[PDB]
């Protein structure tokens, strides 16, 4: 069910100069068969050196605005200033050995690095932030003690103090593969400011809970086992083509259970079939002339029943076109048994102009919420949906005209655009396209979510806040840039109601406390890569609910991307379904119990999505409802111009680790 | 970046 008449005469064009640089690229794009395409013409200028100067987007080349890019180069080739109009200004300084000596980002933060002296070896000593004077990052590194060389210590950063507290280092394999390590966190009331010379001084700013843990790893460097910061170990095996063929978990106390008992692979190393201590079967079926992904096949040997039977279609090109379930509806909707085919359509830019689906009755408008669960009692349905979406050309998603019949529910949403940028907000906060800039940072980090909620950045351009009216949400970040804390603040009651979660390897920290006391403690054993069929376990310290049980075992089970679609327990039985709107919103959500909904905190693409509805994902932040993202790339123009821009708009087909 | 479906890539259990 594919036409080609989008992609007629449609073909990519790299235009040259007399130096064989690409100074044009061009593109047709036709959004329905019948008509002519449009010739896009993107444009790249270079100076007489040869370097790419300036770049600019077939928008804003019409609109006859400046360019997107306005870089200045060294004689060596080396960016020292990029004024980009979605990302700002940055002024960039390396010395002789390329390393960074001296950053200043858009938001006018002068970021330092100073080195070992020219009698060392000139590795990283101090990184200082300044705004007034902050030494945000300090690196101890060590030296060749028999002491240091029996835990292979020689040569490496011991000690790593950095924007979220401490991270040390024990042991090192005969490899390279990081055995012990140990991790601190710094207290709410300070900063990371690691000025001085003693680090006596330093540890009274951290907290006094050290996390470590601990693996081993075989002669190959792969990780057999690992223990989490509170004793629980899980251990993998590996089969003799180094692939992972098993994996066991066994809590601080107890004994060992399976996680999963088998894994094979097909030719290509792609996942084939698993087995899990659940018991339940999934089959990965692929092309075999393509070797892409055309089932998975989800079957529970115990009642002969198929929990998901997904059978994707694709274009020549490989972009998804139709999802089929050929299993029966789930025990949350009575009457009915049928799960309706999920179709979709695309531009000949390969972005999505169409997309059916399935979603619920009493969910109403998308926004940042995620609607009430399906319980088994409550006897209801779902409803068919289509969604179209309108683009520009600068590749920003404008509108999502959502109508649904039979229940008539038809709203559009559009995002308004600026004039000058791809900084584009939604419809309710703005309506006017030159007061989108007003909204942003002046790295182009966007300063309110929504018309009641303003957000917050850190000097390196991270969500430092999401201020909500009474209650604010704060996060802290390691030295890549990875979130280590998460503290939610409601408002007050009689008092403060804080929620914190700790990210630690394979282990959360979730923890809930009034005033005085901790009202519930919860280490959430995660087995696995997010999106690859995460296991998570939740263990109660204090604080249990009455009706779950302790040491709940989660089987999440995913789509193409990764959306979590299935939870199953340790038996087979379903807790918990959701579906998604194609750019991420929640449609389908159905749960054994309230109180069993909340703890899924991994949704779409194995992202946690917080409160805030925001999906974390990695470097960045993203919002469902817009399909934007909330900030300019960290890294650049990786994938074109357009820096604010979803997976090239391809939502389903493609997806993003970790958003840069 | 914008890759394809998480089934191309290699398994991994724990990274920083």
């Amino acid at each position: 069910s594919y036409n080609s008449a989008i992609d007629q005469k449609t073909p990519s064009i790299k235009v040259l100069d007399n130096r064989k640089l690409n100074v044009r690229t061009l593109e047709y794009l036709r959004t329905q068969a019948d008509e002519n395409s449009d010739e896009l013409i993107t444009f790249y200028e270079f100076n007489i050196p040869g370097f790419q100067v300036k770049s600019t987007d077939p928008r804003k080349n019409k609109n006859q605005s400046g360019p997107n890019f306005i870089r200045v180069f060294n004689l060596a080739g080396q960016v020292l200033r990029e004024e980009s109009v979605d990302a700002g200004r940055t002024i960039t300084l390396n010395d002789i050995e390329s390393r960074p000596v001296l950053i200043i980002n858009a938001t006018g933060v002068r970021q330092n690095h100073r080195y070992e002296d020219n009698t060392l070896p000139g590795r990283l000593l101090a990184i200082t932030e300044q705004v007034g004077e902050k030494t945000t990052e300090r690196l101890i590194w060590a030296g060749n003690t028999p002491q240091e060389k029996d835990y292979n210590l020689a040569g490496q950063c011991v000690r790593h103090y950095d924007t979220a507290g401490l991270t040390q280092l024990n042991s090192l394999s005969l490899a390279g593969v990081v055995l012990s390590q140990s991790q601190q966190l710094l207290v709410d009331d300070k900063n990371a400011d690691w000025t001085g010379e003693d680090q006596s001084l330093w540890q009274q700013k951290l907290s006094s809970d050290v996390y470590t843990t601990q693996n081993k790893a075989d002669a190959t460097g792969a990780l057999l086992t690992q223990t989490d910061a509170k004793g629980n170990i899980q251990r993998l095996a590996y089969d003799v083509a180094g692939q992972l063929k098993g994996c066991w978990l066994t809590l601080k106390g107890q004994a060992e259970q399976v996680i999963i008992k088998s894994l094979t692979y097909s030719a290509a190393g792609q996942k084939l079939r698993e087995e899990h201590g659940n018991g339940v079967i999934t089959e990965y079926s692929y092309e075999p002339e393509t070797q892409r992904l055309i089932g998975i096949a989800t079957r529970r040997p115990s009642d002969a029943k198929v929990l998901q039977d997904l059978r994707y279609q694709y274009d020549p090109v490989g972009n998804v076109i139709n999802i089929r379930n050929d299993a029966e509806a789930t025990r949350f909707w009575r009457n009915q048994k049928v799960v309706p085919e999920n179709s979709y359509t695309y531009d000949s830019l390969y972005q999505l102009i169409s997309a059916t689906g399935r979603e619920m009755a009493n969910i109403g408008q998308q926004n940042n919420q995620l609607p009430s669960p399906a319980l088994p009692s409550d006897n209801n349905t779902y409803t068919n949906y289509t969604r179209s979406y309108s683009y520009d050309h600068s590749g920003n998603l404008t509108q999502i005209r959502h109508s649904s019949p039979a229940t008539q529910n038809n709203y559009t949403v559009a995002i308004t655009l600026s004039n000058r940028s791809n900084r584009g907000v939604l419809s309710t906060l703005t309506t006017d396209p030159n007061q989108v800039d007003t909204l942003f940072d002046a790295g182009g980090h966007q300063t309110s979510l929504l018309p009641g909620q303003t957000l917050i950045w850190t000097p390196r351009g991270e969500l430092k806040q999401v201020n909500n009216g009474p209650g604010n949400e704060w996060y802290r970040y390691d030295s890549n840039g990875m979130r280590q804390l998460k503290v939610s603040e409601q408002p007050t009651q009689n008092t403060t109601q804080q929620q914190r979660v700790i990210y630690l390897p394979g282990l959360e920290l979730r923890t809930t406390q009034s005033n005085a006391t901790t009202t519930e403690e919860l280490h959430v054993i995660t087995l696995g890569e997010a999106g690859r069929a995460q296991v998570r376990v939740l263990h109660w310290e204090s604080g249990k609910p009455e009706d779950v049980n302790n040491n709940q075992l989660r089987y999440s089970y995913d789509n193409l991307i990764g959306s979590s679609q299935l939870e199953l327990d340790n038996q087979g039985q379903i807790i918990s379904e959701e579906e998604y709107y194609p750019f991420g919103g929640t449609a389908l959500w159905a749960a054994n119990s309230q109180t069993e909904a909340s703890y899924k905190t991994i949704r779409y693409s194995g992202k946690e999505r917080d409160a805030t509805g925001l999906y974390y994902y990695g470097y960045r932040y993203y919002q469902p409802w817009a399909g934007r993202w909330l900030s300019a790339d960290p890294a650049g123009t990786i994938d074109g111009l357009n820096l604010y821009r979803m997976v090239r708009n391809n939502p389903v087909s493609l997806q993003d680790e970790n958003g840069l | 970046a914008p890759e394809k479906g998480k089934y191309t890539k290699e398994v991994n259990f724990f990274d920083e």
